[PDB]
RNA sequence: GGUACGGCGGCCAUAGCGGGGGGGCCACACCCGGUCUCAUUUCGAACCCGGAAGUUAAGCCCCCCAGCGAUCCCGGUUGUACUGCCCUCCGAGAGGGGGCGGGAAGCCGGGGACGCCGCCGGCCA
RNA sequence: CUCAGGCGGGUCAGGAAUCCGCCGUAGAGUGCAAGGGCAAAAGCCGGCCUGACUGGACCCGUAACAGAGGCGGGUCCAGCCCCGAAAGGGUGGCCUAGCGAACCCCUGUGCCUCCCCGGUGGGGGCCAGGGAUGACAGAAAAGCUACCCUGGGGAUAACAGAGUCGUCUCGGGCGAGAGCCCAUAUCGACCCCGAGGCUUGCUACCUCGCUGUCGGCUCUUCCCAUCCUGGCCCUGCAGCAGGGGCCAAGGGUGGGGGUGUUCACCCAUUAAAGGGGAACGUGAGCUGGGUUUAGACCGUCGUGAGACAGGUCGGAUGCUA
RNA sequence: CAGGAUGGCCUCCCCGGAGGUAGGCGGUGGGGUAGAGCACUGAUUGGAGGUGCAGGGGGCGAAAGCCCCCGGCCUCCUGUCAAACUCCGAACCCACCGCCGCCGUAGAUGGGGGGAGUAGGGUGGCGGUGUAAGCCGUCCACCGAGAGGGGAACAACCCAGACCGGGGUUAAGGCCCCAAAGUGCCGGCUAAGUGUUACUCCAAAGGGUGUCCCGGGCCUUAGACAGGUCGAGGUCCGGGGCCCCGAAAAUGGACGGGGCUCAAGCCGGCCGCCGAGACCCCGGCGCACGGACCGAUUGGUCCGUGAUCGGGUAGGCGGGCGUGCCGGUGGCGUAGAAGCCGGGCC
RNA sequence: AUAGGAGGGUGCGGCCCGAAAGGAAUGAGCCUCCCCGAAGGAAACCGCGGCGACGCGGGAGUACGAGGGGAGGGGACCGGGGUUGCACCGUCCGUCUUGAAACACGGGGCAGGGAGUUCGCGGCCGUGGCGAGGUUAAGGGGGUUAAGCCCCGUAGCCGCAGGGAAACCGACAUGCCCGCAGCCGGGCUUAUGCCCGGUGAGGGGCGGGGUGCGAAAGCGCCCGGAGUCACGGCCGCGAG
């Protein structure tokens, strides 16, 4: 049977939370920033379900284009084509 | 040091990642050769196409030898001393232990192409193309026993 | 610059839980009384207001431990289980094996671990 | 403010009514499936309110990569507002389901417009909300054909072949147990390992511009897992006989009753009256009793046409090698 | 649902100018599969200890109640599990960075335009299902659309990817004859024609003082076993290689065949030779790209580079051959046109 | 008339034909001699290693080697063709199909005939004319054997201004930044060539403007001049 892809679909593990993790994380991912062409990991916070992308795009690095509100702009190489997603900076990490 | 890669099986049954590698390489066909750098990037490139090539130490006298019998130019003519001499001032050998020992690459004589087109050995392979050397093959790591595959080569 | 002083924080258990000893310059507490501010779906129990008669018993602060929990290193099991590539290598089959490249989990033994950092003030100087 | 569950105490009060302490990482709840997330909360109790609003921009998913009407979601600007001391939050439910084109019609609201011009009744147009297509990217929709016809398909069933052997026939391993004692004279529970392709089944590989069905008659040939005939071994083999097994395929394996029957049942003989393969051997050899067209009767079912792996009567067999 | 449309995959032309990433090394992040384990959820054998807990059997009752088996719940010990479990957790894969390597100014990555064909796939490994065959996906390796050399023939297996004429050496594999090359060499095993099978395309459980070996325990060279007398190794156990039994089919017949026994079989190795269109060399043709010349329209000559050009189905593009008629140009023919049979040359 | 394969392929040998158009007495098959020689590549003989098959060093990169040249002898065939012999290889042709020699369909032989044509509309490209303009249709005049040839014919169509359902309104003949080719200056460089700096048509990014929706912000579309006509070709829709 067909099951067409919805936003949770298949998420059971990667959406999941460390049992020591439970609650809100420490303020500091909250409050970072970043600056135009910065590189930043997607990882996402179950805990905040707003600002969320796509969970079929955890764990991949995109290019800050700029920032909206409170979220960043976030361009990404998907195949070939170019994809633009707002993200919340808890759900990003700097790149070393 | 210098490594010195033969291309041993053929262009069929290959899967595209290996190709590519040999492509690279530029082992394009069988019974070729070429000479490259003991570089950890390199050392990758040979671990990942390490079942279709054989690959060794070179010395200095071999290299010589290879250069003057199988070494060609733009157009495919002959590496002569006269040449050697005059792009260099110095003979053959010498520019082969200047290169072994790394003073200077090959790519130092212009108009030389990286690729020697190896004849089929004397003899023929003292193993099967389908098991390594070690096990008495003919593919994988050689060590300095491939000095004796490019002379029965020339 | 000293202080068994506090306020705001970072990593968020190697920091926790549970135990033993010690202290009150200042400071933090317990503690005393509810006119006013504030509140009990009753209760000054909590929250709020007004203070210092008394106490370091508790919180708090300083030092210690390995009982539970967590987690770091070393040795054994062990290059074991598992696994990427090639194979005219063995098997009736299931499945194994050679070469090159990676490599656990748990358990056993010995150490570690009763937190480490940032900013600014109080008291003394 | 902190839950479920538990321990100890307390008049009625008991396992369970309401209460007082201790433990308690969520073992509770969060409207509903499951997963994920939530502890000074997203849970329980209260105060105020209606951001479940208006005008718009961009982006992700359905639909990766890689095209999309419709739809869902996310990030924001402005307007008017709600809570709060403030920060901050609010474009429904903590996230993921609970729904739908064209044409037409109804409602709201301000505008444009109707053939030379102007007023009136009415109509047409733009924007927003609504009425549905579950076959859910959206026809308005019941059957028989055995009187059937056409174009195709071995992309696809029935007979036959091929693969497989669940099933079927046959064989083996251990030996509980039965055999007066004695597992193995004979039987061999439960369980386990195999052969054949002689029953049935499964698959859909070849054949639908045709490879003519079952049974019977005629005729030829082959296998052994041997029914009789030849030769042997063990015995719970006194003889006459029986039970089990081995070697052996030269020869034999017949005649009749009902039924189309293969088969099975029965009769009188017999040394015995064995089982099977050959396109389920054999229709350019035969017969045509059954199956399987077109006619007709009965039972049952259907409103009806009509149907029945339900009965019954009749129903064609081409040939110059 | 034997059919279409939008995409993916092929081909031809153009613009636009300086980068791109199939492979590798290191780094910054993501993951929960294999394996493992009981810390959540749900299972699972027995033993010990503690609990009236609204079990249930009984003894034990005017009623209040206790005395034991048994059921449940909790802790520990013991023996086992999970596709819809996880306190842990690889190999490996993915995104991004820096570098190596390769491609690109003879113009890549990328963008616009014209034309398609494709909507039945198969074999091979992996995953779910099924007794199996098979069905359905996944991997892109081979056939489809692929020559040549082999496995006896074979779609898929091995070598190998192919313009033409020559010379040589190797690949798969092979060397007793068919059949090119050894009745080749060293140590050992099999007595069954077992075998003479890489895979397509090969029967097991159980058993064997049949043989060749390797370990371990008891005795243990006039002292052991068979029959207190002999008088040298005996008696057991678990293993490894080959072979044997278990082993029955239908036209006469299959190691491809003959046949082969210190093999012409098998185990561990070695030494020569034979063998492709593959690889090397010589001469030739075409194609792609760049360059120089001449011809009054698409054309011609020559030079340079090619290890990184030369198979091909659907399909795309370029050039050329041939036929009837027309406008021009230059011609042939009764001293023999067209047509027809045989032959020479390009 | 003792021999097996889809009737053929490669190589040559018998028998036969060979005037012309192919070579050739200005000399064929053939015989003899000399030189160079790619990839490749021996052996005799001698010394040594291994139990052995055998191998190593000298001989030697020698003999030989595709092909490339020169000289002498002889004097008429070589190339080509018909049939057949031998060695090895080879299971016909078209077709649907995953798969064809197929026990899948179409295939006795020969000769002629036989299947992407025409119009209308739209999208593209190859070339040519004119160019902010392009082009004529119906038709008219001249000339002519004639329907050819010459001239006129502005109706109409498309382009020049877009936005909006409509009413209706109504824009850059360049204000900036990058920058390829090209040009200019300099350096390296025998020359082509490479690097740097400036300017840079075309191309790209901003800024500003018109209109629709909006209270506005802000968005959609559009704005700094290239179109039109013709011949040929590919495809799309409708006609058989």
């Amino acid at each position: 049977v067909q099951k067409a892809h919805s936003f949770r679909r298949k998420t059971r593990k990667k959406l999941s939370k460390h049992p020591r993790r439970r609650g809100l994380p420490p303020l500091t991912r909250f409050l970072q920033e970043f600056e135009v062409g910065q590189r930043v990991h997607i990882v996402i916070e179950p805990s905040y379900h707003k600002g969320m992308p796509d969970p079929r795009f955890h764990g991949r690095t995109g290019t800050v284009v700029g920032k909206r509100g409170e979220a960043y702009i976030v361009e990404i190489k998907d195949g070939s084509k170019v994809k633009t997603l707002f993200i919340h900076p808890v759900h990003l990490r700097p790149q070393k | 040091a210098k490594l010195a890669v033969i291309r041993i099986r053929g262009r069929v049954n290959v899967k595209r990642p290996v190709r590519d590698t040999l492509a690279m390489l530029r082992l394009h066909r069988v019974n070729h050769c070429v000479i490259v750098d003991d570089t950890p990037s390199y050392l990758g490139m040979l671990q990942k196409a390490k079942d279709y090539i054989t690959w060794g130490e070179i010395n200095a006298e071999t290299l010589a030898k290879l250069i003057r019998k199988r070494g060609r130019l733009i157009g495919n003519k002959p590496v002569t001393d006269e040449y050697v001499k005059e792009k260099l001032g110095m003979t053959i050998e010498e520019f082969a232990q200047k290169v072994v020992n790394g003073e200077m690459s090959l790519k130092d004589l212009p108009n030389l192409k990286p690729v020697f087109r190896l004849h089929p050995p004397r003899g023929g392979f003292r193993g099967s193309k389908k098991r390594s050397f070690k096990e008495g093959g003919a593919l994988g790591y050689r060590g300095e026993k491939i000095n004796e595959l490019i002379e029965r080569m020339l």
